[PDB]
């Protein structure tokens, strides 16, 4: 007999991935679709069980070597700027849903495919954004014990339902990844979710940190950016697959423009509103950042890639661009309006962030600074002084709106962006509506939007009940998560709120 | 270029920024969530309440609905998809406190170690001693059929995947489900081995693909695993159906009763190093599925008698199916060298008591489901040679 | 929240599978879709229906047999041929409202535990394919004043 | 308290001393050792030139005498610690690259692989299906006599320890030794769990060590490690014959072609997890020791007839002190049940033409030893009962 | 047959090392020295190899991933 040393490497086994399914009458997908699948679609990386868990374990040992050891030796849980410390809570909180249901979407994709490589991929896809999740998960969990605020890291995923932000990432990141034609889902997942916004962002997010003086979340998140090459090859996979049906060139860019506008419709003002708005050093203006990002990038190189399967770029990119320019200074505008619905603590722009605002945005001075001057003036930051933001706005004829589709706030008096308020009234119940895109959305499919805005749910009550029944306020029971300020001194309790007396109103009662 | 730490402007201004002291006292991690154990533990921190559920779903905090849904108006997530109810989805704790990180700690190691076994193995020349019928004709072709039926187990958990309501079930479930293909993949590096080892043996899945499909002796499994896969879409009839009445009897039987007891009868030193990897993760996965189905939903304090009836009904169905497929697959023994003890009609008498009692004890004692031992025995042996 | 105890103590007192199915198929009519007939319980009635679902699952067990428990409705007829007439009707609509009324009308009647939970969502997945199907073609042909015409909605504000 | 990378004055004294730029443009450390393979890896550089060792010692960099010496003159490190001869003893690499990270990593994953298999095969009752005889007598009073083999010559290794010239063989005698103990503890792991499954069997070490040291089987055994322990001091000699001559014959005898073997035509599933270890240890160890007395010592380019003479000279001497051990051991087949094939005379005979024809390839030929396999088959044979 | 999932500790197989060892006449130090060593000498540790290594392991991978990835970040 032989007697050399031998071993079976993976790719050998791999081999005969595809032979393991066999041909019977009902193997079939268990959900609604319009396409099928290519039942030879191959897979480009060649990886089995235990290949995949000795690489995810070598990057998990160096991942938490450095966190458990060396930055805590440091002492570097508390040399961040205190902004940046507030706006990482809302940041890794809200990643962690998006994170947590990919883990759907992609059993759901797995579901539907029928060669055995294309499930392969997809259930390698489904370990990695379980290991996303947790990561997610952890960073908040060292910010918890290390940093001098950890009241907001505490109960993100109890206390994140009381604001107006949370509802937006709720239909872009938990709900348009796994209600709908499993394709739809894909191409909302991978072609548009993960190549043109998250991947880019984990970048972002790191060197804005580094730059603000945090070095927890660039660890964890260099580590997070290496798996996602795979889920980029996945997405091209199943756009392949979909190309040699007949439906594909009836509905493909349908759902492509339909997708690519849901995921701008909220991560043009919000990422920007985050950067710029909680950060004290600044990289880089938010508007050069997303034309390199969506118009250059994802618009260009990927779009020209998947042009030659019948893939056309989207038509309602030039809105995007036309309002990529002043929308997160409004979603900001209604941010600082609403502070006590939130879970972190703000802060106002000052002298030097104004000099900046002004010679980046030409304009802003006249229009958003002189606001903000006026709200500083008037109380903003000062407990005993009892000013509310909201009340200030409704009394000088600025109302502000929730989108029926979108769920993104609107103040219509003043915005410089694009969109118009619509107020239809349906079956005894009146909608409002702030673009062309999501009023048609909502008159094609009336029965797929039926969600519930907070002033709808709030109408008529006192605030301080219901930060009170949302478990807004700190461990002494009195102060509230929520500040206008960052300084350690002179903070709001419930008290504070009560003695303002807002009441919530109803917008559309006309 | 310049971070926050080891510049010294930018490390005096956020030192003069950062206060003193500290604005709260609660440093625990979502110290909310009710511990299962005497403390809350790093598994259950990072795992519970992660799927965002409104109250309209049991244990949800959320409130309001979906803000986007199918075509028709199908929830993402609803009670309509299982008929088990419940007062709280999220009561399930895994015994084995698994998350992403100790699971694949776990499998890296086993993986490493099997490399260098395979290498040990086929430089001390052990092959030699193993019986030529055995391993030309039973190993090379049934032991290589019994991949499809966990490649189909593996399968069935597509759905359960994303119809499951809630976060620690879809974590035991996804690693179910990838233990299954690991089981199948090493039956192949198995046979790949052997095939560089010995001179004309083949390691293609043609013959024992044609086995699987044609071969009467497999005619009953296939059956079963095609129901398991494409017949039903309820998640927790899924998960009960494969992993606590199937899998416990038939592949129980399979894999420890006649392919790991007659590799040690034969002079085969290859087979129970991968049987003893298959049986491991059997026995991990019980736990979990033993824990979900009687913790939490045959003992539920409000409901549990609903329960129970529907885990009868299930049972029954699938016990019939189950034993099906036992008395089909018990005629290979007819293909065997006879020993005595092992091969002749005691010896299988005996195994089958074994796999029935043991699950008898382990499941239906617990579920409240009668069974007679002696009856399945006589059924399957009905089937004998 | 008052209105969710009152009505907990009106389902309290159902003790019939048929008294449970009529509650439960009036209660959907009544309040589900954006079809509804009213809109006064638009806060609360998510709660109130898997309320009214439980009674009927206890009912169901407590009552019928697995035979009536696997192949039957509770209405007492045989749920394949429920499923064979809904799938011919739906497949004879000729436009997509039609086609959205006969979902959504399926939904409202035959939903666990009225239906049992395979064929359901046989039949709801079946659905499914037909509406996407009909409603994703020519998608951006018609202009918004069209729409709102064809809709039938009222417009109470146009900036 | 304070540091300085965060201290902003203490950064910025840094800063203005460090030189802008590099003073020597040579990063690789230790770039003169020279590369066995085609690039210097880790392990030697690690490795290499750590013991300080003067030109009088062949392949020394350093110059002058030993500061402090024994009573009477002996130096710390001297030639006159071996009868072989070499131009430089900083020649030697393992071929498994193995310093205290790499080795310790496998150790532990094999460490926590044994425990999750121990738990699965006890929750899983597989202990019901072994042989009552071979498990109560040959088990556990042969296996357990083994052990003090196993410990025999772990200790041999105690001067190899402190009085070899080198550093790499240093680490592998080292590496050897603990394999050996390992060894020794995972017969009694095993002996141990087997104790707390059945009930009445002892695990005691009473009856294995009166097996040890007075029963006639192993009278043989004894002897030869005796001798290998306490007889000889040069390290080389040592090395080389207790594990290329001993234990490359008795032991895998023993090890592989008895225990192993008749394990699975007993139905035994637990003594083949154990005997797995022990082989893929073996064949690590082996690589080691055959590159350097083969590529090292043997081939040298000014030496290597001496080497070759002295190496001829202890092969025979020990070579028939385990020929007097295995004809001693192999009385044991008149205590187990008859199996044809494996227990009568023509499977013994085919057993000993297996492992002295592998060592005759692997060894002898390499050194230039002469041996008739036939003669020493019936040599051994002449005490088969 | 009990099946329970029991394992072994180390604590186990060390309370049995002591018996390893057997007299014979020439199992003596090889090392010229002034004292002899008392032979019912214990130690205040219970290590055995498997559990060696892996305390090791586990103090490398935490020394190791901070120098080769955040200190030199
Ligand atoms: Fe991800
Ligand atoms: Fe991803």
């Amino acid at each position: 007999v032989n007697r050399a040393p031998v071993g079976v490497e993976p790719q050998e086994v791999h081999k005969w991935l595809q032979s393991f399914n066999w041909d019977f009458k009902e193997n079939r997908t268990k959900y609604a679709t319009k396409y099928h699948m290519a039942n030879q679609t191959k897979e480009q990386f060649k990886v089995i069980a235990k290949e995949y868990a000795r690489m995810e374990a070598a990057k998990d040992e160096r991942q938490f070597g450095t966190l458990l050891d060396g930055l805590t030796r440091l002492g570097a849980g508390n040399k961040v700027h205190p902004r940046w410390g507030e706006t990482m809570k809302v940041i890794s909180n809200f990643l962690e849903v998006g994170e947590y249901n990919a883990i759907a979407a992609s059993a759901m994709l797995w579901d539907s495919a029928t060669a055995a490589e294309q499930k392969n991929g997809y259930l390698a896809q489904v370990l990695d954004e379980i290991r996303h999740t947790h990561q997610c998960a952890f960073i908040n969990h060292y910010y918890s014990k290390h940093y001098h605020d950890p009241a907001g890291h505490n109960d993100a995923r109890r206390t994140r339902a009381i604001g107006p932000l949370w509802k937006g990432m709720k239909r872009v990141f938990a709900d348009g990844f796994i209600s709908g034609d499993a394709v739809e889902c894909s191409v909302n997942l991978q072609l548009v979710g993960e190549a043109c916004f998250t991947n880019p962002l984990i970048v972002a997010v790191t060197e804005w940190a580094s730059a603000n003086g945090d070095e927890i979340t660039p660890t964890v998140f260099l580590s997070v950016e290496t798996d996602e090459l795979r889920h980029m090859a996945n997405g091209y996979q199943t756009v392949v697959s979909i190309a040699n049906d007949p439906a594909a060139a009836k509905y493909l860019n349908t759902d492509l423009n339909n997708a690519f506008w849901t995921q701008q419709k909220y991560f043009t003002p919000a990422l920007g509103y985050l950067f710029e708005y909680g950060s004290k050093f600044k990289v880089e203006p938010w508007v050069k950042t997303w034309n390199r990002w969506v118009y250059e990038d994802w618009g260009g190189i990927w779009i020209g890639r998947l042009g030659k399967y019948g893939v056309e770029s989207p038509r309602s990119l030039r809105d995007a661009k036309t309002d990529a320019y002043w929308a997160h200074h409004d979603l900001a505008l209604a941010a600082y309006a609403l502070w006590p619905l939130g879970f972190a603590r703000l802060a106002l722009p000052d002298e030097e962030d104004q000099e900046w605002f002004e010679a980046n945005y030409p304009g802003w001075a006249d229009h958003y600074g002189k606001i903000y001057n006026e709200w500083k003036k008037l109380g903003y930051e000062d407990p005993k002084s009892g000013f509310i933001p909201y009340a200030w706005l409704l009394a000088n004829g600025h109302d502000v709106y929730i989108d029926r589709v979108s769920q993104v706030p609107f103040i219509p008096s003043l915005a410089k962006g694009s969109g118009s308020l619509r107020v239809h009234e349906f079956n005894g119940k009146k909608h409002s509506l702030t673009d062309d895109w999501g009023e048609r959305m909502w008159l094609s499919e009336p029965e797929r939007y039926e969600c519930h805005n907070l002033f709808e749910q709030y109408e008529g009550r006192e605030l301080s009940e219901v930060i009170a029944e949302g478990h807004g306020v700190r461990s002494d029971g009195k102060t509230l998560i929520a500040q206008p300020h960052v300084r350690g001194d002179n903070l709001w309790t419930l008290e504070d709120i009560k003695r303002a007396g807002c009441v919530f109103p109803n917008p559309l009662a006309k | 270029t310049k971070r926050g730490l080891t510049d010294p402007e930018r490390a005096a201004i956020i030192a003069a920024a950062v206060p003193d002291h500290a604005l709260d006292t609660q440093r625990k991690y979502h110290y909310f969530i009710q511990p299962r154990w005497k403390r809350l533990s790093e598994y259950e921190q990072l795992s519970c309440y992660a799927q965002p559920n409104p109250d309209w779903i049991a244990g949800g905090l959320d409130w309001g609905d979906w803000t986007q849904k199918f075509h028709g108006g199908r929830p993402s997530w609803g009670n309509e998809s299982t008929e088990l109810r419940t007062t709280d989805w999220y009561r399930h704790r895994d015994p084995a406190r698994r998350w992403h990180a100790p699971y694949v700690k776990d499998k890296s190691e086993e993986a490493r170690y099997t490399q260098r076994f395979l290498a040990a193995y086929s430089s001390e020349g052990s092959i030699r001693t193993i019986d030529a019928y055995w391993r030309d004709e039973i190993l090379n072709k049934y032991y290589g059929a019994l991949l499809y039926n966990e490649y189909g187990l593996f399968n069935a958990h597509s759905s359960v995947g994303r119809d499951c309501l809630s976060d620690t079930i879809r974590q035991s479930a996804t690693f179910a489900g990838l233990d299954k293909v690991d089981n199948a993949q090493m039956i192949q590096m198995e046979r790949l081995f052997i095939a560089k080892l010995v001179p004309g043996f083949d390691a293609s899945t043609d013959v024992p693909k044609k086995i699987w499909t044609t071969d009467p002796i497999y005619a009953g499994a296939r059956g079963a695993v095609e129901e398991i896969w494409q017949g039903i879409q309820d998640w927790n009839e899924i998960l009960w159906a494969g992993h606590a009445v199937y899998d416990a009897t038939f592949g129980q039987f399979a894999r420890r009763e006649f392919f790991q007891r007659l590799a040690t009868v034969y002079g085969d030193t290859l087979t129970p190093f991968f049987t003893a990897q298959s049986q491991t993760y059997f026995q991990t996965t019980r736990g979990a599925i033993e824990d979900l189905f009687v913790y939490c939903l045959a003992n539920d304090p409000e409901f549990g008698a609903h329960n129970r009836t529907f885990l009868n009904a299930w049972t029954e169905h699938y016990l019939a199916r189950s034993v099906t497929a036992l008395k089909d697959f018990v005629g290979i023994y007819a293909k065997v060298e006879k020993v005595a003890g092992a091969t002749d009609r005691a010896g299988v008498s005996e195994a089958l008591q074994r796999v029935f009692g043991d699950w008898k004890v382990d499941y239906a004692d617990k579920i409240g489901f009668n069974i007679d031992v002696d009856q399945k025995v006589d059924a399957v042996l009905a089937g004998f040679k | 929240n008052s209105t969710r105890t009152e009505w907990e103590g009106k389902i309290a007192k159902l003790n019939s599978v048929d008294q449970a199915t009529k509650f439960i198929q009036d209660f959907r009519v009544a309040y589900s879709s954006p079809f509804r007939k009213s809109y006064d319980l638009d806060v609360d009635y998510q709660y109130i229906e898997r309320k009214i679902e439980e009674r009927l699952s206890v009912l169901k067990t407590e009552k019928l047999s697995v035979a009536d428990l696997v192949t039957k409705a509770t209405t007492g007829e045989d749920a394949a041929a429920v499923e064979a007439a809904w799938i011919a009707k739906m497949k004879a609509a000729e436009s997509k409202y039609a086609a959205e009324r006969i979902h959504i009308e399926f939904r409202q009647l035959y939903k666990p535990p009225v239906l049992p939970v395979n064929v359901f969502l046989r039949t709801d997945a079946a659905l499914g394919t037909i509406l996407m199907e009909l409603r994703n073609t020519d998608y951006y042909a018609t202009p918004l004043e069209g729409l709102r015409k064809e809709r039938g909605v009222k417009v109470l504000h146009l900036q």
